[PDB]
């Protein structure tokens, strides 16, 4: 599962 | 589907001074084709947070201003000393990008596994990454 460092 | 791939090398990787949450940035590259969207890859050599402190983190970021939300699937691999792809991680589907948005893997590879010469992932202390992107 990819993640983001952002809304 | 607009497909593009980028090969980038980080020299002297075992010498990188970035602390947790600090970033090594690739050159800006392009998906060519129609829109010439611009991208970069960002590496946290020592993880992004305390949850990932033992890992190298790797993110794809959309740099330019798109005409609309961009959807892209991506895959990141390490090229070993023999030149083969290994340690790949890929998005199971397309993710939504706007200017400044990143998507990636906070726990891309364990640092200690990466630094062990027996694993052949840092020939001559060089980390070579291979990023493949499909904009859908």
């Amino acid at each position: 599962k990819a993640d983001t460092t952002t809304p | 589907v607009v497909k593009f791939s980028y090969m980038w090398t980080i020299n002297n990787f075992s010498f990188c001074r970035e602390k947790m949450g600090e970033v090594i940035k690739s050159s800006t590259f392009s998906s060519g084709a129609n829109d010439k969207l611009k991208w970069c890859l960002r590496v946290n050599p020592k993880g992004l947070d305390e949850e990932s402190k033992d890992y190298l983190s790797l993110y794809l970021l959309l740099v330019s201003c798109p005409k609309s939300e961009v959807r892209a699937k991506f895959k990141f691999s390490i090229l070993n000393a023999k030149g083969e792809e290994t340690k790949a991680m890929e998005s199971q589907r397309a993710y939504r990008f706007v200017q400044g948005k990143d998507w990636g893997f906070k726990k891309f590879i364990r640092r200690d596994f990466l630094l062990d010469e027996a694993n052949g992932l840092l020939p001559d202390d060089k980390l070579t990454l291979f990023c493949e992107v499909s904009v859908v």
